This record gives structure tokens, C-alpha cells and sequence, in this order.
């Protein structure tokens, strides 16, 4: 078992708990029971960006890019109820937990893309008829994508939302109408989706792990600009308990 | 046409009451008895359809609804703004003294 | 101006009443506001919640009301949450829980009354500046 | 002051505040407005004023500001030592009313809680009231420089900052 | 575009930008060192040593 000075700044901190190769079990549903998953674990390993179509209007592809902020990425310590439906489906309500962090990748021409990668209240649901958990299992489901930053953030110039100057003092008689949407500042609030995909399972402690992919948009820059479309894929853990 | 949709927000009776959907914890402190206690259960069970809704948290005192009543006066309620209720900001709003 | 007896007469407590503190008393408030509170109180404000304040219509509106002499030594005793709901003291520097707030041990029941009369009086002098923070310096 | 003097000796002879307002001269206005103070420049800001604040056109007419309460509500001048300046309107007593917010989280004054509004009366706006409070800001802004005019800004590519005349 | 070397170097195979963009449109590409920076940095210090050496 490691401790924190056996971790810290080796970069497995970042990394989500895998499974070995012989966690190909079933972890069994009781329908009668609640569930929780206690802890949600999320590390991205690729982002990709869905460069701006050219004009030709053709399928725009999602290109790779460069992680420049690090390894300060990955989403844990998660944990929210396992819902059993009435169909045997089940539901995934995330409560709480460290489920956003802001990400900035570099597209190839220099281009840096912030976004906010996250699964805030996230809702998750499965096949239905799901007695166990398997390597056949998965989840699918949406999130929420609020302002990169929020309503207290301030430009530059110390324009802001919740604060700040709502106007060009630098530019003090420019015309106000070509400035609006740099001087006006909006909260964006959009909508994410989710894929996790079981991988491995231990039927006996309740640990399933995999692979993800989730689509979202990125910074908008508080309204001044259009966001790209972002798809994350990665490896996720999640451990589910009786509650 | 673009909006500041705080400023505007402050033009509704957000800029006049307790907003019981929007505004931060802080401004419980302005009448005896709402904070810390019931201003975490309100904040905490928001969002509320009228005022009125207030009364019916979850495991209040007799006591704790008797203040609410007190103060449904000082209340108000619209529409939850994203911008001031994401980030956490009704806890904490980065403002301090 | 100058520190007159009006000024140093503050409520005892909210059924009228009035105490008149001496010169020296108000002296000793300070002195004693300076080593028990001031680390975080320094200037009426409160540095680990900003959001509570000593100013005196803040005091008036707590639970219950401290905006008085006998609510202020109260509080040194058993401190509360605003609202009085909780009790604070060992998180709190007060006389029960002067083990923990070791600076809490020699303070005497007058020296709790010179306290209390310093923060009464001080917005009194100061107004907007007590409890103001950094924005009234 | 001599636009205010004259503006009362009309209204003193019995006319209405329109008519008051537009008796006073484009010109008068125009010297009433900071735009056109020498100490607004800048040492690298090149060039001839209209490249800064625009061409002017006309006068826009004096902006009148009131709250929900209807009181009269002024805007408080821009000093030439700053380059920028808060918005703040104070009664005639000069007690504060209405302002716009850095933080809004605790504001109290804001033009939407005190419903502000702005009735111009003379120049080309005359007899004209906004109570939309993005274009009571936008004049407020406007009124911090004094009397608010109307500016080509697209002829020389003005770049809204200004600049001092031959004065300085 | 007005580019004039450019051409010359994607002839000769120098497509790419230590960026990670290629001429023919290609993405998350590297180049290596003889990216179209590095052909010009390698100019700039051929330059400076042909410099030294004439003063030699
Ligand atoms: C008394 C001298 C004087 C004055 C007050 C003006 C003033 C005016 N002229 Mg004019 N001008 C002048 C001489 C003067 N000029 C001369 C001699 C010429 C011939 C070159 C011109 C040519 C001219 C033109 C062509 C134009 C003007 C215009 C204008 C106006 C714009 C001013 C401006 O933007 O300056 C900007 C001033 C500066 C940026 C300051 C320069 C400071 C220097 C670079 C400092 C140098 C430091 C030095 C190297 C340090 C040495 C250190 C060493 C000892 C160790 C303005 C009303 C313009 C106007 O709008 O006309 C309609 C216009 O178009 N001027
Ligand atoms: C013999 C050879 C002569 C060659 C001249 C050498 C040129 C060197 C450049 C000179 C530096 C000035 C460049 C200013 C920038 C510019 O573009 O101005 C450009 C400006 C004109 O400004 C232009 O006007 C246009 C419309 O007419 C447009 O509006 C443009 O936007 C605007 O830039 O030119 C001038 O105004 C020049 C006059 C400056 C004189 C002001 C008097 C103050 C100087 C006294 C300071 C003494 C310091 C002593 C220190 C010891
Ligand atoms: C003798 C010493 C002190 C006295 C008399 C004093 C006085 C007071 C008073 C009267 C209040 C109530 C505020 C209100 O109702 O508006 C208060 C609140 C508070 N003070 Fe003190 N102060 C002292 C020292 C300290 C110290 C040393 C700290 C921190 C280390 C501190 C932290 C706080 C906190 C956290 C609150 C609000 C707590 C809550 O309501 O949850 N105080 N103080
Ligand atoms: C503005 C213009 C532009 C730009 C221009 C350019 C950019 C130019 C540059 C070019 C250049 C940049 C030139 C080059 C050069 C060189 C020279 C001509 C010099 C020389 C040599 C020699 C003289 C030296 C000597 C030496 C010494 C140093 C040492 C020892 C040895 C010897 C003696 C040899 C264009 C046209 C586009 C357009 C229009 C206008
Ligand atoms: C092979 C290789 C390469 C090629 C290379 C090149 C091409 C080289 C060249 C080199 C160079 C090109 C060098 C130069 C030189 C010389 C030197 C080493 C320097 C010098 C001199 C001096 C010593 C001077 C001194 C002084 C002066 C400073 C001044 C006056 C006085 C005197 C003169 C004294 C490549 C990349 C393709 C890739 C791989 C392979
Ligand atoms: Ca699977
Ligand atoms: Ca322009
Ligand atoms: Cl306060």
C-alpha cells in the first residue's frame, strides 16, 4: 500500500486505479438493495478538437492536439447514487466531487483550446436488464458544461460579468455597438455526452474499470468568441457499493 | 442584442430582496436568525417556485419556521441565473471585507 | 473632538440601561482587544469569516442580540454561531475554552467588560472604518 | 455654469425645459465636454483631436437622469487626472443613488435596482426618454465626459481614445 | 499567399512546422528538427559562422 511521499510528484496521482487482467467478473445487482458509486474516476489520454470546416462544408474531423497544462487532468473522487429502474437499467446520479478540471491543448498552428472538462451533474443510465455489472456493461449519458470561467472572471481590460467594467475605458468615445460583444459578457451553460464502456470487473469487491469518450464544447471565453467541439477519450475506475 | 444578464437580473426583485434562488449565503447575515443554520438549508434545497416553499425543507424546527415566516417579507424568488449559482458562488462569491 | 463620557456610555443590555466606562477603562479595552481578538478582529472585521463583522447593528441583529455589554462578556464565555444555534468555544477563544485559547486564562471578568466596552465604543469613534476593512483604511 | 444659467433664464421667462435646453448653442454645449480639454491627451497619441473621440457631428442634447422615484440623478464628473472613471449618480445633495457595480454580488445601487432612466431634452435627442438600462448606462458613460455628442468615427478610423489639441 | 521559399522547401521535403501542421494538410505530425523553423534556424547559424569566418 502506497502513501502520499511514495506518490507525490511522480504523476500517479493524476492516474486513475486499473485493474489486472483477471477482473473479467460480474458484480451482482440486487434490486431490492441501493447502490452508490463511492468513488468515480476519470483520466483523459487523448483530447481531440473538431477543427473549423474550411468552407467546403464536409465531414470536419476531430484533430490531435498537445496538453500543455499538465498532469492536472483527470476527474476523481466522485461518488453519487446507482439507481435500479424498474426496467433492471441503471442510473448513475453524480452527487459530488473533483468532477471538472480546466484543460488547455494546443492545436498544431499554435492555436490553444481551453476547455473545461467535466461531468457535472452527470446523469449516466445503462441497457436494461442489467443483473450484473460485466465486461458488457455500459453507461451512457449527459453533463453539464457551465463558463469556463465564471461571473466574477475579468478580462484584461477589467471587463467581467458578475464584476468588473462593462464598457472600453481605454477607448472612452469609440463607438459601443463593434465593441458589444467584447464589452458584454456571457455565461454559457451547454450540454456534454458521455460514453463509459466496462472493461474489467471484480465481482467480489465491487471495482469495474474501463475506457470513456465524452463530447463537449470548449471555452467560449465568456461570450467573446465560438467554442470548438471537444471529444476526450480515456480510461475511468469507478467502485460500487451497497448504501 | 446582447445582455449582461446580472446587471439586468438586478433590475427584478433580486436587486431589491433575498433571493432565495440566486443570492449568496452572505446576505442571510442582514436579519437576526437565517444564518448560518437556515441560510445552508435554504441555499442547499433551492430552487423554490414561490417564497412559501421555503417552509417546507426537510426537517426544520418549529422554531426555524416560525423565523422563515418571520422573514418570507425579505424573500424573494426568479429565475435561477447559472451565472451566479454555478462555481459555487452562492457559498462564496470571492467577495470579501 | 474628544473622548467624552457620552461617548465611552454604552448599552449594558437591550432593557435600556447604560454603563458610563472610564478613560483608563476604555484604554484597557484596547490593550486587551490588541492581545486576545485583534489577530483576527484587528479593525472591527473578522479575518477567518469576513462575512461576521463587530460592527454594532451586525452585533444588534445576532442571536442573541450583542449588541450590548452582558451579550459581548456572554459571547467571551459561550460563543455562538449568529444565529445562536450552535455553540462555537472550541473553535472559539472564550473562558470555556481558555485550555485550548491558552490567552483566554488571566482574562478576568472585568478585563471581559473592557473588551466589550472597546468594541461598543470604537464605531462610535471610527464609524464606517470599524468593520470597514481594507476600503475605509 | 453659463449653460446652466442660461437654461434657468429661459425657464425663469416661462419656458418649457425643451424649449430651455434648445435655445443653448451647439457650440457651448460642445466647450462643455471634456473631449475638448487639453489635459486628456496623450504624448504618443498622435494627430488632430477628431482622430481620437471622432468627427463631431451634433449634440446629442443634455441627458437628464432620474430614478424610479422620478428625483433628478447627476453623474459625477470625470476628472482630467484620470483616464478612467467610475459611473456614480448622486442626488442634488450629492448623497449616492445610483452607480454601475464593479461586483455585483452585493450591489445596492445598481441603474436596474433604482430604476434609471434618462430624458434628454435640446439636441438631437429632444423629448426622448430610455428606461432600458443598457442604454441609461450607455448615456451615463457618456455623461461622466460631460455634455454627450454624436461622432463620425468611421472617416479617419477614430480609435475612441483621446487626444490634445494645438493648445497643448 | 505571396510565399516564395516556402515552395523550395516543400520540393525538396520539408512539409511540416515544428507546430505540428503539414503543407498538405496534414495534422499532429512531427516533422523532427528540419521542420520549415529549423531549415531557418539553420540558416540564421550558417549565416552567423560564414560571417565569423569571413572576419577570420
Ligand atoms: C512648435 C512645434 C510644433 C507643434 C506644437 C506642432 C503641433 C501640431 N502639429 Mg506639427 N509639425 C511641426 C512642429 C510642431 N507641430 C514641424 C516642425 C513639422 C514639420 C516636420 C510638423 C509637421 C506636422 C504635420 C505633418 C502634422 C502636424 C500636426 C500637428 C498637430 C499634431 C501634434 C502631434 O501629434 O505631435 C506628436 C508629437 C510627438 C509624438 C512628440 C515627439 C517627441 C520626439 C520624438 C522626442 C525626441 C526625443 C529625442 C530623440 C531624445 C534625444 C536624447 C539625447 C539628447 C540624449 C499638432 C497640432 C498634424 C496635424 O494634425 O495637422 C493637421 C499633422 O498632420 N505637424
Ligand atoms: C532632414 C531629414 C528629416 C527626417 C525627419 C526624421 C524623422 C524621425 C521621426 C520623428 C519622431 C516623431 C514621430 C511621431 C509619430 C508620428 O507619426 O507623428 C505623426 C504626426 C501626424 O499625426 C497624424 O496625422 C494624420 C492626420 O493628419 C492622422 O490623423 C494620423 O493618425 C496621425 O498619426 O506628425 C506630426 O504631428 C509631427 C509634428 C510633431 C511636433 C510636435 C511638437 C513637440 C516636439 C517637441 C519635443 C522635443 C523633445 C526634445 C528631447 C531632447
Ligand atoms: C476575546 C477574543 C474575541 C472576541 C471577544 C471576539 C468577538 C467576537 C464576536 C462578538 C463575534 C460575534 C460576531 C457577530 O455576531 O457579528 C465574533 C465572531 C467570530 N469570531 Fe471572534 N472575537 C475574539 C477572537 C477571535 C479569534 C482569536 C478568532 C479566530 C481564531 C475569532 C474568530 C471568529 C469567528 C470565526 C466568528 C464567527 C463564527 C461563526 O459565527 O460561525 N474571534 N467574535
Ligand atoms: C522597407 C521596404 C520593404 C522591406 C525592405 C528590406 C527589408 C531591405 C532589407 C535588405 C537588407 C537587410 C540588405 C542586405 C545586406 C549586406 C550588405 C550590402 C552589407 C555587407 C558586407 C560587407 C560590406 C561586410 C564587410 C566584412 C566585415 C564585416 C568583416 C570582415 C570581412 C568583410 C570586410 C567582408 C519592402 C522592400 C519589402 C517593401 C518596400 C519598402
Ligand atoms: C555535415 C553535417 C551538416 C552539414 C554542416 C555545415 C554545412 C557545416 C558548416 C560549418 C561552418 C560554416 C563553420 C564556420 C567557421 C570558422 C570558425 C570556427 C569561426 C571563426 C574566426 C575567428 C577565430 C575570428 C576571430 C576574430 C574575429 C571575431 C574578429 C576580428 C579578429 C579575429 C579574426 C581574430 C548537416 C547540417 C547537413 C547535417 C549532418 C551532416
Ligand atoms: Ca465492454
Ligand atoms: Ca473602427
Ligand atoms: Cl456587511
Amino acid at each position: 500500500t502506497l502513501t502520499y511521499d511514495d506518490i507525490v510528484g511522480t504523476g500517479l496521482a493524476n492516474k486513475c486505479p486499473t485493474l489486472d487482467d483477471t477482473a473479467r467478473g460480474a458484480y451482482p445487482i440486487d434490486s431490492s438493495q441501493t447502490y452508490r458509486i463511492a468513488r468515480l474516476c476519470l483520466q483523459p489520454t487523448t483530447f481531440l478538437v473538431k477543427e473549423e470546416p474550411k468552407n467546403k462544408r464536409q465531414e470536419a474531423e476531430f484533430v490531435p492536439t498537445k496538453l500543455v497544462t499538465r498532469e492536472t487532468t483527470s476527474l476523481d473522487q466522485i461518488q453519487g447514487e446507482l439507481k435500479v429502474n424498474s426496467d433492471g437499467s441503471l442510473t448513475f446520479v453524480e452527487e459530488d466531487g473533483i468532477d471538472f478540471q480546466p484543460v488547455t491543448v494546443q492545436m498544431a498552428g499554435g492555436e490553444r483550446i481551453p476547455l473545461l472538462f467535466t461531468v457535472k451533474n452527470l446523469v449516466a443510465s445503462t441497457q436494461p436488464n442489467v443483473t450484473s455489472i460485466t465486461t458488457s456493461t455500459d453507461f451512457k449519458g449527459e453533463f453539464n458544461v457551465p463558463s469556463y470561467r465564471t461571473a466574477n472572471f475579468l478580462d484584461p481590460k477589467g471587463r467581467g460579468l458578475a464584476s468588473g467594467y462593462d464598457s472600453a475605458i481605454a477607448l472612452p468615445q469609440a463607438k459601443e455597438e463593434e465593441l458589444a460583444r467584447a464589452n458584454v459578457k456571457r455565461f454559457s451553460l451547454t450540454k456534454g455526452q458521455i460514453s463509459l464502456n466496462v472493461a474489467k470487473v471484480d465481482g467480489r469487491t465491487g471495482e469495474i474499470a474501463g475506457t470513456f469518450e465524452s463530447e463537449q464544447l470548449s471555452d467560449d471565453d465568456m461570450g467573446a468568441h465560438e467554442p470548438h467541439e471537444v471529444k476526450i477519450q480515456g480510461v475511468f475506475y469507478a467502485s460500487i457499493e451497497p448504501a | 442584442e446582447l445582455v449582461n444578464v446580472v446587471d439586468e437580473k438586478l433590475g427584478t426583485a433580486y436587486g431589491e430582496k433575498i433571493d432565495l434562488n440566486n443570492t449568496n449565503i452572505a446576505a442571510f447575515i442582514q436579519y437576526r436568525g437565517l444564518y448560518p443554520t437556515l441560510a445552508k438549508l435554504i441555499v442547499k434545497n433551492a430552487p423554490y417556485e414561490s417564497v412559501e416553499d421555503v417552509l417546507n425543507i426537510p426537517g426544520l424546527t418549529e422554531r426555524q419556521k416560525q423565523i422563515l415566516r418571520e422573514n418570507l417579507e425579505h424573500f424573494t424568488v426568479t429565475e435561477v441565473e447559472t451565472a451566479l449559482v454555478e462555481g459555487g458562488d452562492r457559498y462564496n462569491n470571492g467577495l470579501y471585507k | 473632538a474628544e473622548l467624552t463620557p457620552e461617548v465611552l456610555t454604552v448599552p449594558l443590555n437591550s432593557e435600556g440601561k447604560t454603563i458610563t466606562l472610564t478613560e483608563k477603562q476604555y484604554l484597557e479595552g484596547k490593550r486587551l482587544f490588541q492581545y486576545a481578538c485583534a489577530s483576527c478582529h484587528v479593525g472591527g472585521i473578522t479575518k477567518t469569516n469576513p462575512s461576521l463583522d463587530l460592527r454594532t447593528e451586525t452585533l444588534a441583529l445576532a442571536t442573541p442580540p450583542r449588541d450590548n455589554i452582558e451579550g459581548l462578556v456572554d459571547y467571551m464565555k459561550n460563543p455562538t454561531t449568529y444565529d445562536g444555534e450552535q455553540e462555537i468555544a472550541e473553535v472559539h477563544p472564550s473562558l470555556r475554552s481558555a485550555d485550548i485559547f491558552p490567552k483566554m486564562r488571566n482574562l478576568t471578568e472585568k478585563d471581559l467588560v473592557a473588551i466589550a466596552g472597546h468594541i461598543l465604543v470604537e464605531p462610535k469613534i471610527l464609524g464606517d472604518k470599524w468593520g470597514g476593512g481594507k476600503v475605509y483604511y | 455654469q453659463e449653460i446652466n444659467r442660461r437654461v434657468q433664464a429661459s425657464l425663469a421667462s416661462g419656458a418649457t425645459l425643451e424649449e430651455a435646453w434648445s435655445a443653448i448653442p451647439e457650440k457651448l454645449a460642445f466647450y462643455d465636454y471634456i473631449g475638448n480639454n487639453p489635459a486628456k491627451g496623450g504624448l504618443f497619441r498622435t494627430g488632430p483631436m477628431n482622430k481620437g473621440d471622432g468627427i463631431a457631428q451634433a449634440w446629442k442634447g443634455h441627458a437628464v437622469f432620474r430614478n424610479k422615484e422620478g428625483e433628478e440623478l447627476f453623474v459625477r464628473r470625470m476628472p482630467a487626472f484620470f483616464e478612467s472613471f467610475p459611473v456614480i449618480l448622486t442626488d442634488k445633495n450629492g448623497v449616492v443613488k445610483a452607480d454601475i457595480p464593479f461586483r455585483r454580488a452585493e450591489s445596492k445601487y445598481s441603474f436596474e435596482q433604482q430604476g434609471v432612466t434618462v430624458s434628454f431634452y435640446g439636441g438631437e435627442l429632444n423629448g426622448q426618454t430610455f428606461t432600458d438600462p443598457p442604454t441609461v448606462k450607455s448615456y451615463a458613460r457618456k455623461a461622466i465626459f460631460g455634455e454627450i455628442f454624436e461622432f463620425d468615427t468611421e472617416t479617419l478610423n477614430s480609435d475612441g481614445i483621446f487626444r490634445t489639441s494645438p493648445r497643448g | 499567399q505571396g510565399m516564395f521559399v516556402l515552395p523550395f522547401m516543400a520540393r525538396l521535403g520539408v512539409t511540416g512546422s515544428w507546430s505540428g501542421w503539414s503543407i498538405t494538410g496534414e495534422t499532429g505530425i512531427d516533422p523532427g528538427f528540419w521542420s520549415f523553423e529549423g531549415v531557418a534556424l539553420a540558416h540564421i547559424v550558417l549565416s552567423g559562422l560564414l560571417f565569423l569566418a569571413a572576419c577570420w
